[PDB]
DNA sequence: GGAGGCCAAGATCTCAAT
């Protein structure tokens, strides 16, 4: 119910509903989201994944393991009953909507075609590659609270564990199919305010400028110059105003970066 | 119940040394480092832990042993449960996270499952790294560079017949041939990334793209060479070591350590004793080591040290001094309740 | 209950630290200490010593010790790096001398090693790497050198297993001023939301070890602060 | 199965000298050093381990046989594979990992391999660098200069 | 300092038996043009079982210009059953 | 005849360098 997960099932994975198949009455937890039977109805799937395992899913997770060719294309020619999976899409994401119950599909441009005519009028599609994304995220008038899928990956639990919802463009969490522990969320967390600040203030400096302040800061946070030298260039270039706008924060700064670099 | 506190030296009777995926960059291989490449390196904790955790379990396979058809009685989850610690089948026992001293059962029938933890018990031994003392015992071991062999033994061409020496200049034409295109793509591709720097944001794409293109006319041009898709004439990149006789402080605990734990964990270090390497490039004899280590305690009731023995591994033999590490020894030689199953 | 002074302790980092969220505090780390020291696990215990070693203030709940602070010299900064752990499945492990496969036609199953519950993880964390690190507190210097000297304990997360935030070098110099909960009102540790505070919000214990007992909504200092070298060794 | 330690010295009948390309600069020739620019040189294990390695080539190839014309039975490939190590036709048995008992039967018919190894099985001989036992036991050699003969 | 880790006895022959072949030229390195390179070693060998505290010495190997010295009779059975194994297949 | 086991296939791309 009051999951990550039921969000992203109503407003984007819905669609195959109709394929899912009726569910079974189970009595253990979901292995894919870990929640309680409590908030399943006691309903629930029963599934064999290659590695031989009998897992319970709940409606939510299973749509990440149905196979609807005939609505979601067909991804390997060797094997043409099986469709292309929202647990096997490697380099799609995903922005979805919770109040409006709406999703939009980040695929590039090889999925896009795979996709049949179908597809498209269920789920918004917008041409987009792994890279891209930082485009689309700085461009559109979000809306939140939001769920931003980076990559559905094949490592399904461990993308389903690690679904979060961004409240606010301060903390965006970038979800994708590596686990999200407390020791590595600072990776996985993209403060898009203040990088929409950091590009609005970039626009008073030289491009020369600009390409300074991004190398210094980047071989700063690598420990690859001395914090003298970096500050020498700085104040060299007058680009002190920009730096009180980083986060003190390593990780943090070079995320920053990748996306003023990108847009 | 205590705490027994390693503290010693790891003295480096060959180059010492560790491939870590973030520490070797496309300009060399380094030593990690905490910070800049001015910093003083280390050998990781996690490399002498995954050791000593593999003596343990040569120690647990050996006291086992074999079952009598002459395989080992461990199957493959026993095996990854003493080895890596993943329980694979989910048979494992997943404790309440509330709790701290939990699987008390679990600690008293496996001890290597105690002293190594396993995912959802903590391990008691912690291992640390080796830092070293000095300031300039490290350094760019290895190198060396792949030759011919027949172009540096003459006496080995006589073996050879005729459509072998053919073949060998077959060979020997087409590698320099190779080499010289390679050269030039390699040129080229340098050529693009210099100005990549001074590009546009828009050409910053196709800039990428031709360096893609010409990585695979690469790929592709190796793919055209018959008698070898490999230049056999090549140098050899040197790997970041410790010096021969680098003095590296190590420091090791075992918490909570009873009589049996602590006497597995000392029959590791006489066993792990036998081969005292650590890292790899073992093809120069490269990680042997030889180490001391003092062991010691608390005192009951106040923050005092009390020292128990010492550990001395050396080429020439193990030494273990204080009768107190003999009793744990003894104590898990004693033992006939584990079940490592 | 002693007379405890304000001290601040310096120590030089030898490994890159990883930060589970919340910046380590120094009372986690003598907890760990006691907890080394004190043959016991109970936290009733380790607490009710740990309260004769640092300064507990009732009235927040908190220990009188401060949460981790970088200490950057202008030659090395405040740096990202990367916590690396992998299986290592040597020829060794993968051998019939400590384990019997599975055999089909007389060879055996091998391990796959690309995926499954038997796959090489390679789990990496983020970590930061400076030449010093600080921590503030109000308690006995003697007993917290000692501790930090001989305990097992590192600044971080899993230093037991991965031997993250090792250190050496502890060099304790004593304060004027109390600068382990408050500064000019931001808060210097996790501290609760009522005491008027500022920083950034979340939800943690208030007393170690921090991972157990009930989380309330607490108000912490940022992960990552950094202050120069010269300027922490003023006092 | 016994793990053989071979400790013991090299004695120098004539100078030992080699040529490492990451050792020498444009300033000079100098031996590869134990750690720095100022410490004390070796010689490096890697000589040491293929010159032994040829040696064992050359022991195999001999106890193999040679026919009348002085030729052996190995290929091309078989004296690469046999003392650089390396295959050209690409028809070694890569062992795929996670293989139990990878090297097993290869190593159990083939001793030089298993001794020396290749890419993707390792060898069980390690054959460490040599360092000096005392200090200045080091010096230029060589010199001279050509001279016009007549 | 050589080591080789976990040897058969044909192994260890074949190892030794390099050395014996290797004393006939014991050159090391380079510039043989001025003879540099020769050499005369000893080495010590030694066997640790697993297990135990001490190792146990297995002989000796001395390469001097007037010969080779090999003692201990487990070495000559290393040579000996590297020598007398015909089962090793090197294709 | 599942049932074990292997092998090939699936999107696009990652700048830090004494
Ligand atoms: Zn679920």
């Amino acid at each position: 119910m009051n999951h990550p997960v039921e969000s992203v099932y109503s407003a984007l994975t819905s669609i195959l509903l109709p394929y899912m198949g009726e569910p079974v009455p189970v009595q253990r937890n979901c292995s894919c989201c870990g929640r309680a039977p409590s908030e399943f109805d006691g309903v629930g799937f029963e599934l064999v994944n290659a590695y031989r395992e009998r897992v319970v899913h709940c409606r939510p997770c299973q749509t990440f393991f149905v196979s609807a060719p005939e609505l979601m294309g067909v991804e390997n020619p060797k094997k043409p009953t099986t469709g292309q999976k929202f647990g096997m899409w490697s380099g799609v994401g995903a922005v979805i909507n919770v109040e409006d119950n709406s999703s939009v599909l980040l695929a590039p441009q090889g999925v896009v075609n795979k996709l049949p005519e179908h597809f498209f009028d269920h789920v918004e599609v917008i041409t987009a590659t792994s890279g891209q994304h930082l485009e689309y995220l700085f461009n559109t008038e979000l809306k939140f609270p939001l769920i931003y899928i980076q990559n559905f990956g094949v490592k399904t639990y461990e993308l389903v564990r690690s679904l979060r919802v961004s409240l606010s463009a301060d903390a965006i969490y970038t979800c994708a199919d590596q686990l999200l522990t407390r020791q590595n969320e600072v990776l996985y967390m993209l403060d898009l305010k203040k990088a929409k600040e950091l590009h609005q203030e970039i626009k008073n400096y030289s491009k020369k400028e600009m390409d300074i302040f991004i190398r210094t800061v980047t071989l700063l946070a690598y420990s690859r110059i001395t914090p003298e030298a970096a500050s020498n260039e700085f104040k060299k270039n007058n680009l002190i105003p920009l730096l009180l706008l980083l986060p003190t924060d390593p990780h943090q700064r070079l995320s920053i970066l990748h996306l003023l670099k990108k847009v | 119940m205590r705490t027994l506190n390693f503290n010693g030296k790891i003295s480096t009777l060959e180059p010492l040394t560790v491939t870590v995926k973030n520490a070797v960059s496309t300009s060399g291989h380094r030593l990690p480092r905490n910070g800049g490449f001015n910093a003083a390196p280390y050998f990781p904790g996690t490399s002498i832990r995954g050791t000593l955790r593999h003596a343990a379990h040569k120690v647990i396979v050996d006291r086992v042993g074999l079952n009598a058809d002459g395989k080992s009685p461990f199957d493959l989850a026993e095996h990854f449960m003493l080895a890596q610690g993943v329980d694979i089948n989910g048979e494992a026992e997943t404790f309440a996270p509330g709790e701290i001293n939990a699987g008390a059962e679990l600690r008293s029938k496996n001890p290597l499952i105690s002293l190594f933890g396993r995912w959802g018990l903590s391990g008691k031994v912690g291992i640390g790294n080796a830092i070293p003392d000095g300031d300039n015992q490290w350094g760019m071991f290895g190198g060396g560079a792949r030759s011919i062999m027949f172009q540096r033994d003459e006496s080995l061409m006589e073996f050879l017949e005729t459509d072998q020496v053919d073949r060998l200049e077959r060979l020997l034409e087409e590698q320099a041939e190779a080499s010289v295109d390679i050269s030039q793509i390699k040129t080229e591709q340098d050529a693009l990334k210099k100005a990549m720097k001074s590009a546009d944001k828009d050409t910053k794409a196709e800039l990428q793209i031709k360096v893609r293109e010409l990585d695979e006319k690469i790929q592709a041009r190796k793919d055209q060479k018959q008698e070898s898709r490999e230049s056999i004439r090549r140098p050899i990149d040197p790997y970041e070591a410790f010096i021969t006789g680098a003095e590296l402080s190590h420091r090791m605990s075992i918490k909570n350590a009873t009589d049996e734990e602590a006497g597995l964990f000392i029959s590791a270090l006489i066993r792990f004793a036998a081969e005292p390497r650590f890292g790899g490039h073992a093809n120069h004899n490269c990680g042997l080591v030889e180490a001391h280590w003092t062991v010691t305690t608390w005192k009951p009731g106040e923050l005092v040290p009390v020292t128990l023995g010492e550990i001395v591994i050396t080429p020439n033999g193990v030494e273990i001094t204080g009768d107190e590490l003999f009793a744990m020894v003894k104590a898990f030689n004693e033992n006939q309740s584990f079940d490592f199953t | 209950m002693l007379n405890f002074k304000p001290y601040r302790v310096i120590m030089s980092s030898l490994t890159p630290v990883v930060i589970s969220g919340i910046a380590p505090s120094l009372d986690g780390i003598l907890y760990e200490a006691l907890s080394q020291a004190i043959p016991s696990n109970e936290p009733g215990v380790v607490l009710a010593r740990l309260k004769e070693i640092l300064l507990f203030n009732d009235e927040l709940g908190v220990f009188h010790a401060s949460s981790l602070r970088f200490g950057i010299t202008p030659e090395q900064g405040i740096g990202a790096t990367t916590s690396m752990r992998c299986d290592y499945l040597s020829p060794e492990k993968l051998s019939t001398a400590m384990f019997s496969p599975r055999t089909r036609r007389g060879l055996f199953t091998r391990v796959l090693l690309t995926g499954g519950p038997t796959k090489r993880r390679m789990t990496t964390r983020p970590a930061y790497s400076a030449p010093y690190l600080t921590f503030d507190f109000v308690g006995s210097s003697e007993a917290v050198e000692i501790l930090l000297n001989h305990a097992h304990v590192g600044v971080g997360y899993d230093y037991f297993s991965a031997a993250n935030g090792e250190f050496n070098n502890v060099t304790i110099l004593p304060l004027d001023i109390d600068t382990s909960i408050s500064n000019e009102g931001m808060a210097l540790r996790p501290v609760p939301v009522n005491s008027g505070l500022n920083g950034i919000k979340g939800v943690s214990p208030l007393i170690p070890p921090y991972f157990v007992g009930e989380k309330l909504n607490i108000v912490h200092p940022a992960p990552v602060r950094t202050q120069l070298i010269s300027s922490l060794l003023r006092g």
